[PDB]
């Protein structure tokens, strides 16, 4: 969930997995539209809010759509109307559109943003200075540290 | 040459120590707010603050501002709602919210629901528990006359 802490998050794991490792191929801010079922997987219609960082997705933009899709074994859902942070490496299909497709596994990032009103929340402030520090740290210089 | 730094007037809901007639050049002060207040600089929180008079009457940091505690969202109770005594969505220090289980269906255990903002962030109960309460089937309950 938004700005939770693992047993063996350090301090800057946001910067050490997009950067270090699994080394981040593509950063993108997105709010989930619309959940389908296909064969063996689930697929999550989403548009993209903030791009961070990008490979061969060229082209993509605010309010650009884009396919996020997770195996039917994983427990990890994407409700809709949340918006969250995802980052991974760029898969190899595409979409109807022309547009790439992307797979979540264990080597991607999902975490819903905080809403203004947990955000500011006192246990919560710290924390979620710590994440905008991070998308505008990444989002503007990359990995280039 | 030498002039004293323009006079810190304290912050909202802050005080200053020490106090001085005038602060000259190495003259310093800290902020302390009122119990139930945290310091904070723009959105991000500070863990203290202390400025100290530089040279040409300027100061070394801007003025912070001490901010009500927030205690954020109260966490949702399971086959339970939650409502707010002090008022709509209030989340501050010493709100009072009120736990209820679905009525008929369920009964309260632990304590009875009452809890109110404490002055480090977390919600507790009338007895002092940080926890959230618990929800317990009633049983039986028949519809026949």
């Amino acid at each position: 969930r938004a700005l939770e802490r693992g047993l063996q998050d350090e301090d800057g794991y946001r910067m050490k997995f997009a950067c270090y490792y699994p080394r981040v191929e593509y950063g993108f801010q997105v709010k989930v539209l619309r959940e389908d079922s296909r064969a063996a997987f689930r697929l999550f219609e989403t548009k993209i809010t903030q791009v961070l960082h990008f490979t061969k997705d060229v082209k993509a933009a605010a309010n650009q759509m884009r396919n996020f899709l997770v195996r039917a074994s994983c427990r990890l859902r994407l409700e809709p109307g949340k918006e969250y942070l995802i980052m991974g490496l760029d898969g190899a299909t595409y979409d109807l559109e022309g547009h790439p497709q992307y797979l979540l596994d264990s080597n991607s990032w999902i975490e819903e943003m905080p809403s203004e009103r947990l955000c500011r929340s006192t246990r919560q402030r710290a924390a979620c200075a710590q994440l905008n520090d991070f998308l505008q740290e990444y989002g503007t210089q990359g990995c280039q540290v | 040459t030498a002039h004293a730094c323009p006079y810190p007037m304290a912050p909202p809901n802050g005080h200053v120590s020490p106090v001085q007639a005038k602060y000259i050049l190495k003259d310093s002060f800290s902020i302390f707010c009122e119990t139930g207040y945290e310091l904070l600089q723009g959105h991000l929180p500070l863990k203290s603050f202390t400025a100290v008079c530089q040279k040409d009457g300027s100061w070394d940091r801007p003025m912070p501002a001490c901010s009500i505690v927030d205690c954020g969202p109260p966490d949702d109770l399971p086959s339970g709602r939650v409502e707010y005594i002090t008022g709509p969505g209030v989340t501050t220090y010493k709100a009072v919210i009120q736990y209820s289980c679905e009525e008929t269906f369920y009964t309260m255990k632990v304590n009875d629901g009452k809890y109110v903002c404490e002055a480090d962030g977390f919600w507790t109960s009338s007895k002092g528990e940080k926890s959230l309460p618990v929800c317990e089937p009633v049983c039986g309950l028949s519809a026949r006359t």
